[PDB]
């Protein structure tokens, strides 16, 4: 469907995808644990005897009347973690996630409340500005003619430098500011 | 006479001074939520000795102290009404606020904007104490949109979050069209009556009052959350757990049960009116007692158990019993509000899970919380001599013994026995059982706010009922001559429903696996009202609003038609009179045809 | 009136003999000092007008707007000097100029006793503003929205002169205060529904009517700030001062003659506030929320009651407030990211809490929160179309909903939800802005403590 | 309430999940043992396992996340930077 | 066997129940890796206007502006008074303020005929 | 499968590089760097200063305006005395008892 | 910006079709502009009509909220079908379905009120009887008149 590295999901992937919700709605259908761990060995019994089948027509109508299995007997609304999209505090703190940059605009006043903070700011900002240059000359060469092909980005390859487009996923804001 | 108004007013300017402390801060406040419950404790004991004069002698006043504006023969004043219903409902809501304040000082500790959450409390309390003291329509209308625009900021707390701010528009929308019903009633009241004030209006007692009732049914249906306009209460468990306790469970969503309950002169001559607040009542409470039967979020059980209790108080409303409906909303505030208090601390000590899928266990783990849920769920489904029997076997008894519609009796009964089942499916899927809560255990209630709160509100729950009930004025005759099986038909069925949910729990509890039915599905998906309306309406109008006005009307027609049609004109009448060749011969010709038109066609000459 | 037209022209020797520093602050010392000056015509009575000269009068419907006019010149003032920072001096001098001779026009427009005076100088207020928008306006078609600002208003216009003229032929004055006296009935004819035509459709343009209203989105949009507060602030209630004036002699063909603009204005507003729904314009958005409440004004100019008329001149009074606020706010979003896409700047919250707190009590007063004077109006003139008609109720309560829902749709899509994470030139508010934004708010506060200077003639 | 994490207790806590699976020797798995190679287990077994992690520690791992997670030790550098630990 | 889920225009299908998801197919696949090419090169465009220490202001989205610009400044060079258009400009334009306007006419003529004759109790109307 | 060794390799870089951020957030022990800035006062300053306040306002004020306070008047039921009259409102009738 | 970036009228030559599809950075086999009725929107792709509920959640978009991201074609109606509006996610029962159940339950309720107010409930017992000719003076009439005297007598 869509994803960042491949371009497709292979025959293994959606089995296991398919697998792990069926567990999941199972799970919530069969509230308790002893009823929950039965079921849930019959339905992987169900999953291991068609383990071994070589014929790929036959293995993908296996996995589509599988598909069609699941969402006749789907949960109208089965358990979703608390953080998880479409749980009660999915994306709750997105209101206190500041981003760094706003640190600079800050009036010295108030920014000589922290002087160690704010000198390892200044030196984490010099060896950002010093390590650029080198990393998108390092991902010009890597890039193969024609535009890149996936998302996935190179490593640092030798010492002393580090990798491409390292920033703002370095820098990002904890969990629980 | 000169203690009761001064009292009220200092408990009304009493209120509102911590509003005016934090606006007029610059150092950060020395512990701020201390000083606002401190501030209401107060307020609860000085609006609690003129209750104790209307008890004492039955002292009612109306306090119109400033004159604010004449509009021809209409005045407007800032005018107060302390009467039955004021000191029967301010001490409740001060001390239930009070205690929820405390129970927010426990849970929104780690907030980093406790500050502006408390403020945001107080000024729903201060509205509200507008409303429910309000003398004329425009004062119970600053209430209304008041307590709408604090339960829109207080929903969407967690501003980040997008389904915060999808249910907070959609609370805005279902009392927006309430305003709808409001402002219609307000217009009749002044074109056929000419006032906005409650005394001329019971004073000239109009006969052909069914439009105003329609209002007034209309508004509280959007406020209160009835049959049509409910879904935004299930959906406004989105904000913070004390926002819930307070407004969507206590406080807020019981405006539209009183403001019907203000006009009850009005509807005591109109059977019209009283049946359709009866049949609307009664669907109200069946269907959101069945769509609570098969929740799982613990909050939805008891936004929709709240939802159920309103159309009970639209029932009794509905049977002219309107004094039992105002005791019946003083009963229901304490223990729904501690049950919520309690969902809480359960919400808390489990990382923020919502689910009673991943609870139970819990009955030993958290002893207090276990008693007070317990307690607060006996008081709900009515056990006898709690504070629920005081007010719910009184409903019950004279629906039994009325003119009544037989459907609308029969789904209150029913109702009733599912306020019981589920009940007990809470207590069954939340405390008993072996535990299924994640394996790292954090379980604590040992802290005095929580534990004070909860304990106030238990003492309430526990006896302010009796004490309630036996401190009112008898404002009707009550039904007592009933047959025996009438009178116990309350009992009996909730007795059958404990017993049926208990059947149910035991079968869920065996090892056997069935595919869901249909009824399930109804139940469970909120009787598809929302997953119909919000994807149909919401399409219908926004592509009307870009396809017809947007684009088709005023980006293609409206200017089609006046502007580019007249300068396409004026373009090509332009390029016809300046295309000439320049050539003498061809304007002395026409010169010569100038000449010859005017002498002979023209009759110039003449 | 003199005593507040001379200080106005002393203002251009102000502005063209300071510092080429010192202009702004010069500029708005005085004009906020006129501005305190301009409370003396509050000296009304129950009975007669404030009438000083044979040219001169101002009665209670006049006096709001021009507090209103003398005291917005100065927010425009504290909001133009931004953008016109790296402008050569004279421009700055002509811009501020052309602000000063646009509050002249206004200021002699609104106290005008005969009404050909009135026409020559609320049409003398075409110019300084058309120059305005085509000359210091940002954007590629600010041309073609002159175009079509003046060419409305002139269409619509030329037909009032020639019905002024006629009228001052036929009843022998065009005096206020004798036509009040000296009127006559208009019966039902060809030549006297072309009269009401040529009379009403100036108005009916310059308010705006829907239909006519296509010069709005344009002229409110690539205006620059000052420009547009003072288009949305003042320049529309010029249509609702002259149906207030010209509607006396049109009786009583106006009965009938009203029915298809009450038909256009009523189902017009509920077409704007949809069209307000689906907006991905800022600027675009406020202009067509303008729209409908000026559909509102005309609605309750046209039912000719008295608490329609109470309700048309506090909403218009309470409508220029809240415009030139919500301007001023888009105006400053657009300063800190040079776009007026609604989509493209979200969840400011995070990092402008006071301008959200600006934003919340501006949405809030769009919206008709009561007691503001928004909802006085708005509620007078309901109440009055109520009377009117019965079915007006749904018309205004679905008219209400959409307000609501689109005013709180900008709210939520500007301030709250995630923030862009490539956007990070989102500087704190200036004193500047913040000191704007109070002085838009707090008259607009202060005003609900005593509504009854806002209320018409006839309050 | 929300007791911290630290990189010992992650991995304490993932290999006690992984020592009372009944398919694996609990004398023989370690901190880099692999699944497929060094335990022999199926994928479905990884699925088992990715599951039980996601119970034991309340937060939901994405399935384009948990094809990868191969080894405890990759277990716990994902918890590890999900959580963000040791700051 | 199940009820088969039928597709609504307010309730897609599910992508575990296309028949077009399960295609192994090499066009299918050569269309895929094309799609994420693109969308790994537009997002490495992104990734270097965003990451640049030097950058203090907005990274431009031409899809935006083209969005805008389509939404508002296309509309009328690309309309063509047809039947379609016009048919629905006269439904949608002329329509509601014919119905709006023979229905206000009714009710003020109703009102004002009860009025005249005594039959309208407006004994304590003096607010209008 | 797992991951390649250059997600593998890229992965521990940017863990390193997270964690060193990570603990450059900690505060040090002398931050923050502060600049160097009638028990019962509630029962006076929050109730009885209102009281006093409203309590003049309500009798010089709101009290000299006719019907600004308007009062039921009281209930009254046979046996009772006035006060301003002295009267004695005389007593009802026998009652024919049944219990 | 240039003139060559922004949209432009319908494309009828597969040159001008194969431009504009990578004008809108999308491939010449999936780029299908609108029909040509002249409602006005010219070569603008014709997206799959979803909502934004519908994207993959664990993706790592520019644009998060929005799940959105830069560069890529945005809908015509995506300001509608933003998270905070319409949904078009797929439902666990058939939309028919719903709409059927719904209606009939409805209409059920509504037609069993109505035979409910036809035959209501009531006790065994007469009317009430009020003293003083039904409390004719309590109920407003005026005293210089004089009803008709209502009598109860004794059972
Ligand atoms: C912070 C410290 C301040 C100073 C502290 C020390 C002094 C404190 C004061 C001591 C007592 C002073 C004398 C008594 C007070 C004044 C008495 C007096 O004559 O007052 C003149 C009058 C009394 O009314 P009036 O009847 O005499 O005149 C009304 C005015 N006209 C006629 C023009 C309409 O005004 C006031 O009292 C004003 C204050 C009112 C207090 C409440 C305000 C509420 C605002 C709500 C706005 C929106 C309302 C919407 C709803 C309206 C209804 C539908
Ligand atoms: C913004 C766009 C829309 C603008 C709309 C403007 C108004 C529409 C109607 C205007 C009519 C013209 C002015 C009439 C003034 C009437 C004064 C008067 O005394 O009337 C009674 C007089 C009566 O004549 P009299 O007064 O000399 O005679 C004495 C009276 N009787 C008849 C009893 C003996 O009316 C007229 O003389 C004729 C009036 C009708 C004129 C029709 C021609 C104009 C048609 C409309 C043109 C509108 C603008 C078009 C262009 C738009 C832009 C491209
Ligand atoms: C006693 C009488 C009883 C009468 C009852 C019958 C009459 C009333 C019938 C119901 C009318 C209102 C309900 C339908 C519209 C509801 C819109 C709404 O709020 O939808 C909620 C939706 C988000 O919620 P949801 O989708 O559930 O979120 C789940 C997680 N994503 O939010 C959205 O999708 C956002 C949508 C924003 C735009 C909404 C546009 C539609 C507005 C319709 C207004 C209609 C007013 C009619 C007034 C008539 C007056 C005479
Ligand atoms: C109030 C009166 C309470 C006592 C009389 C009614 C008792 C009753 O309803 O019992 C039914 C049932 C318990 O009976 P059962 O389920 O058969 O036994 C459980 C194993 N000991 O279930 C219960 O007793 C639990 C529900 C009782 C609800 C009482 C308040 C309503
Ligand atoms: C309601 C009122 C409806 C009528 C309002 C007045 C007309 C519409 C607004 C003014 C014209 C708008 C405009 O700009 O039209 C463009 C069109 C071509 O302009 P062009 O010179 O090609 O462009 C310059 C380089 N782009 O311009 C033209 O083709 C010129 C049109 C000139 C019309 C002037 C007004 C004449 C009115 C009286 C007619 C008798
Ligand atoms: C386009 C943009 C959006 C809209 C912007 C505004 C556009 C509309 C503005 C003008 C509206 C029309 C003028 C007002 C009509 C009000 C009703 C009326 O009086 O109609 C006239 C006539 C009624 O018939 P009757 O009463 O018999 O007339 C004899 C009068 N001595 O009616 C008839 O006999 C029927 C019609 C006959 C032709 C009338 C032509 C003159 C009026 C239009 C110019």
């Amino acid at each position: 469907a869509f994803l960042p590295s491949a371009a497709y999901l292979t025959h293994q992937q959606k089995v296991l995808q398919l697998y792990k919700r069926a567990l999941r709605h199972l799970e919530s259908r069969c509230v308790h644990r002893d009823k929950y761990r039965y079921f849930a060995c019959l339905l992987r019994a169900r999953f291991d005897e068609h383990k071994n089948e070589k014929d790929m027509v036959k293995a993908t109508q296996l996995l589509r009347e599988a598909e069609k299995e699941f969402w006749h007997g789907q949960h109208p609304q089965p358990y979703i973690f608390p953080e998880s999209p479409g749980g009660t505090s999915y994306e709750r703190y997105e209101c206190y996630k500041v981003p760094e940059w706003c640190l600079d605009d800050w009036h010295p006043s108030e920014k000589a409340m922290y002087p160690d903070y704010f000198a390892k700011r200044e030196q984490w900002k010099k060896l950002r500005r010093e390590s650029w240059e080198r990393e998108v000359k390092q991902l010009q060469e890597e890039t193969p003619v024609g535009g890149p092909r996936t998302e996935a980005l190179p490593p640092a390859r030798k010492q002393g430098d580090l990798p491409p487009l390292w920033w703002h996923i370095v820098t990002r804001p904890r969990e629980r500011p | 006479m000169n203690l009761f108004s001064s009292l009220t007013l200092v408990t009304l300017i009493l209120l509102t001074m911590p509003i005016a402390a934090i606006n007029f801060n610059t150092h950060k406040f020395t512990n701020y939520p201390l000083y606002v419950k401190t501030t209401i404790s107060c307020a609860f004991i000085t609006s609690m000795i003129p209750t104790m004069m209307f008890i004492h002698t039955g002292q009612e006043m109306i306090i119109s102290n400033w004159h604010w504006l004449t509009i021809q023969t209409l005045k407007l004043s800032l005018s107060f009404k302390m009467d039955f219903f004021s000191m029967m409902f301010v001490p409740v809501a001060l001390f239930v606020t009070w205690s929820i304040m405390e129970f927010s000082m426990w849970y929104m500790h780690s907030d980093p904007n406790i500050n502006q959450f408390f403020k945001y409390l107080l000024l729903f309390l201060i509205t509200m104490l507008i409303l429910v003291t309000a003398n004329n329509l425009f004062q119970l209308f600053i209430g209304w949109e008041g307590v709408g625009i604090m339960s829109f900021l207080l929903i969407g707390w967690w501003y980040g979050r997008t389904d915060a701010n999808t249910a907070a528009l959609q609370a805005i929308l279902y009392n927006r069209i309430g305003d709808i019903g409001f402002i219609l009633a307000m217009a009749w009241f002044l074109i056929n009556l000419n006032t906005w004030d409650l005394q001329q209006i019971f004073m000239l007692n109009p006969n052909d009052s069914n439009l105003p009732l329609m209002g007034l049914i209309l508004a509280a249906t959007g406020k209160s959350a009835q049959f049509g306009l409910h879904p935004w209460l299930p959906s406004a468990m989105e904000g913070p757990t004390p926002v819930s306790a307070l407004l969507h469970s206590s406080t807020m969503v019981v405006a539209g049960i009183f403001l019907l309950i203000r006009f009850y002169p009005l509807t005591e001559n109109n059977k019209f009116g009283q049946s359709i607040m009866l049949c609307l009542g009664a669907m109200t409470t069946l269907f959101t007692a069945m769509c609570a039967l098969t929740q799982n979020d613990i909050k939805k059980i008891i936004a929709f158990s709240t939802s159920s209790q309103l159309g009970l108080m639209m029932v009794t409303i509905g049977i002219n019993q309107p004094h039992l409906a105002f005791l019946h909303i003083c009963t229901h505030a304490f223990f729904k509000a501690m049950l919520f208090m309690c969902s809480g601390s359960i919400i808390h000590s489990l990382n923020d899970e919502q689910d009673i899928r991943k609870m139970g266990g819990l009955f030993k783990a958290m002893p207090f919380t276990t008693t007070a849920l317990i307690i607060g769920s006996l008081a709900l489904t009515g056990m006898p001599f709690l504070t629920g029997f005081y007010s719910k076997d009184l409903i019950i008894e004279s629906a039994n013994t009325s003119y009544t519609n037989a459907w609308a009796l029969l789904m209150t009964l029913v109702a009733t026995s599912f306020t019981a089942i589920y009940s007990t499916r809470i207590i069954f899927f939340a405390l008993l059982g072996q535990p299924r809560f994640p394996t790292l255990i954090n379980i604590n209630e040992n802290n005095p706010f929580l534990i004070n709160s909860i304990k106030r509100l238990l003492i309430g729950s526990l006896f302010a009922g009796f004490i309630i009930s036996n401190n009112i004025p008898p404002m009707t005759i009550p039904q007592m001559t009933m047959p025996h099986y009438l009178k116990m038909t309350a009992l009996t069925v909730t007795i059958l429903g404990f017993i049926l949910a208990l059947e149910i729990s035991n079968t869920t509890h065996y090892l056997k696996f069935n595919y869901p039915s249909n009824t399930f599905k109804f139940s469970n998906l909120l009787g598809y009202y929302p997953t119909i309306m919000h994807r149909l309406t919401p399409y219908m109008n926004l592509t009307m609003s870009q396809k017809s006005a947007s684009s088709l009307l005023d980006l293609i027609w409206l200017e089609t038609i006046l502007p580019k049609t007249i300068s396409l004109a004026q373009m090509k009448m332009s390029t016809t009179i300046t295309s000439q060749k320049g050539l003498i011969k061809l304007y002395f010709l026409s010169f010569l045809i100038t000449i010859l038109i005017s002498t002979t066609l023209l009759n110039f000459h003449e | 009136m003199l005593k507040y037209i001379i200080p106005t022209m002393m203002l251009m020797p102000l502005t063209w003999l300071s510092k080429n520093s010192m202009i702004w602050i010069n500029t708005t010392l005085h004009s906020l000092l006129i501005s305190l000056t301009s409370l003396l015509l509050l000296n009304q009575f129950g009975d007669n007008s404030l009438n000083f000269s044979l040219t001169f009068f101002s009665d209670s419907l006049s006096t709001p707007l021009l507090i209103l006019t003398m005291w917005l010149l100065p927010l425009m003032l504290m909001a133009s000097q931004h953008h016109l920072s790296k402008e050569n001096l004279a421009r700055k001098k002509l811009f501020i100029s052309m602000l000063i001779l646009l509050q002249l026009f206004l200021i002699m427009t609104f106290t005008a006793t005969e009404l050909i005076f009135f026409y020559i100088m609320f049409e003398a207020t075409l110019v300084p503003t058309l120059i305005i928008i085509t000359r210091w306006g940002n954007q590629t078609e600010r041309l073609n929205a002159g175009l079509y600002f003046l060419f409305y208003t002139l269409a619509g216009s030329l037909p009032l002169l020639v019905a002024l003229i006629y009228i001052q032929n036929t009843m022998g004055s065009l005096n206020f205060l004798i036509l009040q006296y000296w009127v006559q009935p208009m019966p039902n004819s060809w030549s006297n529904t072309f009269m009401w035509l040529a009379c009403m459709m100036a108005f009916m343009v310059k308010m705006p009517l829907y239909g006519l209203h296509l010069w709005l989105p344009k002229a409110h949009v690539e205006a620059p700030i000052a420009g547009s507060m003072v288009l949305a602030a003042i320049l529309l209630k010029l249509g609702g001062y002259g149906m207030m004036r010209i509607t006396l002699l049109l009786n009583p063909i106006t009965d009938f003659m009203a029915y298809p603009f009450i038909m256009l204005s009523l189902w017009g507003m509920i077409m704007t506030s949809s069209i307000c729904l689906r907006q991905t314009d800022l600027k675009s958005l406020i202009a067509y929320s303008s729209v409908s409440h000026m559909a509102l004004v005309i609605v309750a100019i046209l039912i000719q009651t008295p608490w329609s008329y109470m309700g048309a001149t506090a909403l218009m009074i309470a409508h220029g407030l809240t415009s030139s606020m919500l301007f001023c706010l888009a105006n400053s979003n657009y300063e800190r990211v040079h776009s007026r896409t609604m989509i493209l700047a979200r969840g400011l919250q995070t990092l402008l809490p006071l301008m959200a707190a600006w934003w919340l009590l501006a949405s809030l007063t769009n919206l008709a929160l009561p007691p503001s004077i928004n909802l006085i109006g708005e509620l007078f003139v309901v109440m009055s179309t109520f009377s009117w008609s019965n079915i007006t109720i749904i018309l205004m309560g679905l008219n209400m909903v959409i307000t609501a829902l689109y005013s709180l749709y900008m709210l939520i899509t500007t301030q709250r939800g995630k923030h862009t994470h490539h956007i990070n030139n989102i500087l704190p508010s200036f004193t500047r802005e913040n000191a704007l934004m109070s002085l838009h708010m707090l008259p607009l506060l202060l005003l609900s403590l005593n509504p009854k200077i806002i209320l018409g003639p006839l309050y | 309430d929300a007791p911290p994490l630290t990189l010992e207790g992650i991995k304490d806590r993932v290999l006690y999940v992984l020592k009372l699976y009944d398919k694996i020797d609990p004398e023989k798995l370690s901190v880099n043992s692999h699944f497929m190679k060094d335990l022999g287990l199926d994928s479905l077994d990884q699925v088992e396992i990715i599951m039980a992690m996601e119970d034991e520690f309340g937060f939901e791992i994405p399935d384009i996340d948990a094809e990868k997670l191969m080894c405890p030790q990759e277990i716990v550098d994902y918890i590890a930077d999900k959580k963000d630990v040791y700051e | 066997s199940f009820p088969k889920y039928e597709p609504s225009r307010l309730a897609s299908l599910p992508t575990t129940l296309d028949p077009a998801e399960y295609d192994i197919s090499s066009e299918t696949r050569k269309a895929q890796a094309e799609r994420l090419a693109i969308r790994s090169r537009l997002k490495r465009e992104y990734q270097l206007q965003y990451n640049d220490p030097s950058r203090r202001g907005v990274v431009e989205d031409p899809a935006l502006i083209r969005w805008t610009c389509a939404r508002s400044a296309n509309v009328y060079p690309n309309f063509r008074p047809n039947t379609k258009t016009s048919l629905l400009g006269a439904l949608f334009g002329i329509g509601p303020l014919i119905f709006w306007y023979y229905v206000f006419k009714t009710d003020r003529d109703r009102k004002e005929k009860l009025i005249q004759e005594g039959k309208l109790d407006r004994t304590f109307n003096i607010s209008y | 499968s797992g991951y390649t060794p250059d997600e593998k390799l890229r992965l521990q870089q940017l863990r390193e590089l997270r964690r060193r951020w990570l603990k450059d957030q900690e505060l040090s022990p002398r931050e923050p760097v502060l600049p160097p800035r009638r028990h019962s006062i509630f029962a006076f300053t929050h109730v009885l200063i209102p009281v006093w306040i409203i309590h003049y306002y309500l009798k010089y004020h709101v009290t000299t305006k006719p019907y600004t306070i308007v009062e039921k008047k009281p209930r009254i039921f046979p046996g009772d005395t006035i006060l301003e009259t002295g009267e004695v409102i005389p007593p009802m009738k026998e009652f024919p008892d049944q219990h | 910006i240039t003139k060559d970036m922004l949209p432009g009228p319908y494309p009828k030559t597969p040159e001008e079709r194969a431009a504009a599809a990578k004008k809108y950075n999308m491939r010449v086999e999936d780029y299908e502009p609108y029909p040509d009725d002249g409602m006005g929107y010219g070569d603008y792709p014709k997206l799959p009509d979803r909502s934004q509920q519908e994207r993959d959640p664990w993706y790592d978009w520019d644009h998060p909220d929005l799940r959105l991201n830069w560069g890529e074609p945005m809908h015509w109606d995506l300001d509608m079908y933003i998270r905070n509006r319409v949904d078009t996610s797929p439902t666990p029962v058939n939309w028919n379905l719903m709409c059927k159940h719904l209606f009939g339950f409805v209409a059920f309720m509504l037609f069993m009120f109505w035979v409910g107010e036809t035959y209501p409930t009531y006790q065994p017992v007469g009317p009430k009887q009020y003293p003083y000719n039904n409390l004719y003076l309590e109920r407003g009439g005026d005293p210089n008149k004089e009803p008709e005297p209502v009598v109860h007598y004794e059972i």
